């Protein structure tokens, strides 16, 4: 029993579009719209399969034209914001001075527009951080993961700060060694 | 192989408008039984759907009613959709099967005491199971050959987003000397169960 999902979206007025394949909840690849490029979630995947990113660029164009038809047909009914719920966890049990990874899991939100910042002791961090694209859910909200490799210690505390139009205030989820 | 996409068919406080195509391929017993769905979502609301088990397009809301009727009248569009289980689902299955259906990553299992709150003596044994794939897993606690079934809390299956999973299963217990606790893990990456013992 397995499920493969081709999930796309186009968002107005932001003019944002994404295209990705999902296998049992994990991302196989997405298409970098700017770079016209297929980006495999694990590098090894590209050594076993291929995808023409041009086709995804063409699908996004059709998605845009379909969106504008349906926007007019709905008399410009807008989407209801649904704010995310945010969880910060580690890749594995945390041991001091042993490298680990902080995961910021942003879940159950729409539209797929979010601002995410890692904070160490209140200061924004951008070194080594990575992120996924907007992943699908069965209830058609979105998921997203942000990652921050870190060296655990008693001195550093961490926050994942998440901004979304459905939120009144920035959502900060704390992490510290216990 | 080359993954083929499904092309589909044609129909700050300022408002947003969102279009979400979803092309689903559901596989049962490999590609023995396959189900294809072509789903179109406007602002999180499904408008029109093709379900291969139905054989024709159906409007989920009134917003999709024109396109379901028009697409159902087109012989060529309809036969493209009814063929998708073969031209699309079964094709992509053969392309990705070796590194998706067959992917197996072994869990790392560790046991350590913990505390529910600031207390003096540990009142939790934690079985940490991390880094495994796929997500199907069973974690059981044993106390000297007797399976402890009461007093357990689990995080549930945690998806790390990087093709690995994680789970923690806490056993509520103040360990007594001479007690041997066993965490047992069953996962398709190993042929036998995994066991990790902890002693007070
Ligand atoms: C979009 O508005 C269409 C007309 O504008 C309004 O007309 C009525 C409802 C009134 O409120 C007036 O002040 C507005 O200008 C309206 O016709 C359309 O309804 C849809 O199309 C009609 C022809 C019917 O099929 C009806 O069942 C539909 O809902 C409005 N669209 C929607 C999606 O509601
Ligand atoms: C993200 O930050 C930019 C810059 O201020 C802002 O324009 C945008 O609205 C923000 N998005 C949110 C808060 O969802």
């Amino acid at each position: 029993e397995h499920v493969i999902i081709q999930a796309e979206f186009y968002l107005n007025p932001d003019q944002s579009g994404e295209f990705m394949f999902d296998f049992d909840g994990d991302e196989i690849f997405h298409v970098d719209m700017a770079k016209k490029e297929t980006v495999w979630r694990l590098e090894e995947f590209g050594r076993f399969a291929s995808f023409e990113a041009q086709g995804a660029l063409a699908n996004i164009a059709v998605d845009k034209a379909n969106l504008e038809i349906m926007t007019k047909r709905s008399n410009y009914t807008p989407i209801t914001n649904v704010p995310p719920e945010v969880t910060v966890l580690t890749n594995s049990p945390v041991e001091l001075r042993e490298p680990n990874v902080l995961i910021c899991f942003i879940d159950k939100f729409t539209p797929p527009v979010v601002n995410v910042t890692w904070l160490r002791n209140g200061k924004p961090v951008t070194t080594g951080v990575s992120e996924t694209v907007f992943l699908p859910r069965e209830d058609h909200l979105f998921r997203k993961f942000h990652y921050l490799p870190f060296l655990p210690s008693t001195e550093d505390v961490y926050d994942c700060r998440v901004e979304h139009w459905g939120l009144d205030e920035p959502l900060l989820k704390h992490w510290e060694f216990d | 192989g080359w993954i083929s996409l499904w092309k589909g068919f044609s129909f700050d406080t300022r408002p947003r408008f969102l279009w979400q195509p979803k092309r689903e391929c559901h596989f049962f017993n490999g590609t023995e039984r396959v189900r294809f769905l072509d789903r179109y979502f406007y602002n999180q609301e499904e408008s029109v759907r093709f379900d291969s088990d139905v054989g024709e397009f159906r409007a989920v809301t009134e917003l999709g009613r024109p396109d379901a009727e028009y697409w159902n009248s087109q012989k060529d569009i309809l036969e493209q959709a009814r063929a998708a289980v073969d031209t699309y689902c079964r094709h992509n299955y053969g392309v990705v099967e070796s590194f998706t259906v067959q992917r197996r990553v072994q869990p790392k299992v560790t046991v350590y005491p913990s505390k529910t709150q600031p207390l003096q003596h540990h009142n939790l044994l934690v079985c940490s199971v991390s880094g495994f794939y796929p997500g199907s897993i069973e974690v059981r606690w044993f106390l000297n050959g007797q399976e402890e079934k009461a007093g357990m809390v689990s995080t549930g299956l945690i998806q790390n987003g990087d093709w690995t999973f994680q789970t923690l299963v806490m056993l509520e217990t103040v360990p007594r000397s001479g007690e041997v606790y066993t965490c047992q893990v069953e996962h398709p990456s190993v042929t036998s169960p995994l066991t990790v013992e902890w002693r007070a």
